């Protein structure tokens, strides 16, 4: 009943439909005159530190990034305000998802007093207006946790490695904005299963999702590279975080050299 | 914004804010305006209520029509329903609710609740003040101020949740996880209450509430509920009351009614009946949609 037997299929079907409606414009960054994929990566890395510092759920981090990419799909923003957008998104996601969200004042403290409390609150209001209050978005995590119920048997390092790979994908708009959450999660799950145990994307997940190694191949190739170069990336807060034993030190495992795919 | 609406009457108030009955001057539609209380920006209860009610579109769930967000007020505009089930039960204190209408209302509540659970929403505050009825025979789930979107499988959510009288035992016993089963417990307590016109477990503290449940259904052990004696707030010193026969718990109720009620109130959340499955129960074989008799 914690795995809702009479409803998980209805729920899966619904999240699939909703991820298409909540999807950012794939080409948004080209149409922003003052910001870049590189500035967005600094921002998301910063939100990972904030989440680690205040002990936030991973789901909160994923929703914040969804709200930010949708906002920037419709609104032009100057470089000096990108952090204000991000701070309001993180506050809204916390309110939606957390049992105990940080107070507004704690969100003003972590911007190093770049902004006022009045500015954070106004921006909260503007983000709600732009997204029209549609805040219950599908994330990579909502799909991953469902996919995990198909391990034979459950393996804790597979689970945390998949979380880690999915979380790395949030940093780099190119290429990952072109893939749906459910697809990034299938790729991350296969790669984690293969890296740890040598098994592959199972048949039961083909029956549930319609996805095969064939259809997942492009995303899986992009994701494999990201994993190989991850120690070289300019942003490292995700790697620091997954050293911790709460996540079974999975950021220490060694990526495989090939996939055979 | 509110220029199209003419306020007619204040009909309720509480911690949340206040509700008015109102009329659209141009279309004629009668609406409820729920004005939200405004510290810490927009409250999380309203963020959740608005985003989830925008996704949920079903004849036995209250319909959110519009949101008016002035930057100093927040009004939710709803389709209007005339009375709550609490006020109807009190007004039927003289000779009670006919059995066809009790069947219709429970059948409708199960449709609406199945729709929430199919869309990954727990209500977490089902009780007769939050269930609304109209003049045409309908009943609908309302007040999504405590609701939450859940993942599969669930994780740990807020412990201070259902109103005490309608609160499931897995919450009272401090379990790490709860799920769709908590909403079914509440509806089972509401089913009893419509048949008898008084609450089934009217406790005045968490511990009193547990003991009242145990005195009716019997104190659970490892046989009826695997893992119960290993739960954070389980005391070995709990008294061992005997299970009462169900014909004594709700005397006026026929055999089919009793079978359904017992499956709604099963101790182990894993055996407790789902809303979706309950619609097929034989208790509903002859179900209609009568209008309220008052
Ligand atoms: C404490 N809760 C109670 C329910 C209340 C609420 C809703 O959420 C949504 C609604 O569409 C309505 C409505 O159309 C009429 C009434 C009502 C009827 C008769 C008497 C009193 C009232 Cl308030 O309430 C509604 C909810 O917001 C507050």
């Amino acid at each position: 009943v914690n795995e809702v037997p009479d409803y998980h299929e209805d729920i899966h079907t619904y999240l699939r439909e909703m991820e298409v409606k909540c999807k950012p414009k794939v080409g948004y960054m080209k149409k922003q005159p003052d910001i870049t994929n590189s500035m967005r990566a600094i921002l998301v890395d910063w939100l990972v530190e904030v989440g680690e510092e205040y002990k936030l759920q991973n789901e909160t981090l994923h929703l914040a990034v969804n709200y930010i990419d949708r906002f920037l799909s419709s609104m032009s923003v100057l470089r000096g305000k990108l952090q204000l957008v991000g701070t309001a998104a993180m506050l809204l996601a916390s309110k939606f998802e957390e049992i105990y969200p940080p107070e507004v004042a704690e969100f003003v403290y972590i911007t190093d007093d770049t902004y006022t409390k009045k500015q954070v609150l106004r921006m909260e209001h503007l983000v709600l207006k732009v997204l029209a209050f549609d805040l219950a978005a599908p994330t990579i995590n909502q799909f991953l946790t469902q996919y995990f119920l198909h391990q034979q048997p459950a393996n804790c390092k597979v689970e945390s490695l998949a979380m880690f790979l999915g979380e790395l994908s949030l940093i780099d708009a190119d290429p990952y904005l072109k893939y749906l959450p459910s697809v990034i999660a299938a790729a991350a799950f296969h790669l984690a299963l293969y890296t740890v145990t040598g098994q592959s994307w199972p048949e039961s997940l083909v029956q549930k999702t319609g996805y095969t190694l064939e259809t997942l191949k492009p995303c899986l190739l992009d994701l494999h590279q990201t994993y190989l170069r991850a120690p070289q990336h300019a942003q490292q807060s995700i790697r620091e975080k997954y050293k911790n034993s709460k996540y079974h030190g999975v950021s220490l495992l060694n990526p495989p050299e090939t996939l055979n795919v | 914004s509110m220029e199209n609406f003419q306020k007619v009457e204040k009909i309720g108030e509480g911690t949340y804010g206040v509700v008015y009955k109102a009329r659209n001057k141009l279309t004629g539609e009668v609406v409820a305006l729920k004005k939200i209380r405004l510290t810490e920006g927009v409250p999380s209860t309203a963020i959740r209520e608005i985003s989830l009610l925008k996704e949920l579109n079903h004849p036995n769930i209250v319909k959110l029509l519009d949101v008016i967000h002035t930057e100093n007020k927040l009004y939710l505009v709803f389709e209007f329903l005339h009375q709550d089930l609490k006020k109807f039960m009190d007004a039927s204190a003289l000779t009670g609710i006919p059995l066809p209408l009790i069947k219709s209302y429970l059948f409708q509540l199960l449709q609406g609740l199945a729709f929430c659970h199919s869309h990954r929403v727990l209500h977490r505050d089902l009780k007769p003040q939050n269930l609304l009825i109209n003049t045409e025979g309908a009943i609908k789930l309302a007040d999504f101020g405590l609701a939450r979107a859940f993942g599969v499988p669930v994780r740990t959510y807020t412990h201070e949740v259902v109103t005490l009288w309608y609160r499931a035992p897995e919450i009272l016993l401090g379990c790490k996880y709860y799920s769709t089963a908590v909403d079914i417990w509440s509806l089972g307590c509401i089913f009893a209450e419509m048949v008898t016109r008084r609450a089934l477990f009217p406790g005045d503290s968490e511990i009193d509430q547990l003991f009242r449940i145990f005195r009716t259904l019997g104190t659970p052990d490892e046989v009826v509920w695997p893992g119960v004696t290993s739960m954070p707030d389980y005391k070995p010193s709990f008294p061992k009351w005997a299970r009462q026969d169900f014909s004594k718990v709700v005397p006026p109720l026929d055999e089919d009614g009793r079978s359904l009620l017992s499956q709604m109130l099963h101790y182990d959340p894993n055996k407790r009946i789902s809303a979706k499955a309950a619609l097929a129960h034989p208790f509903f074989q002859d179900v209609t949609k009568p209008v309220p008799h008052l």
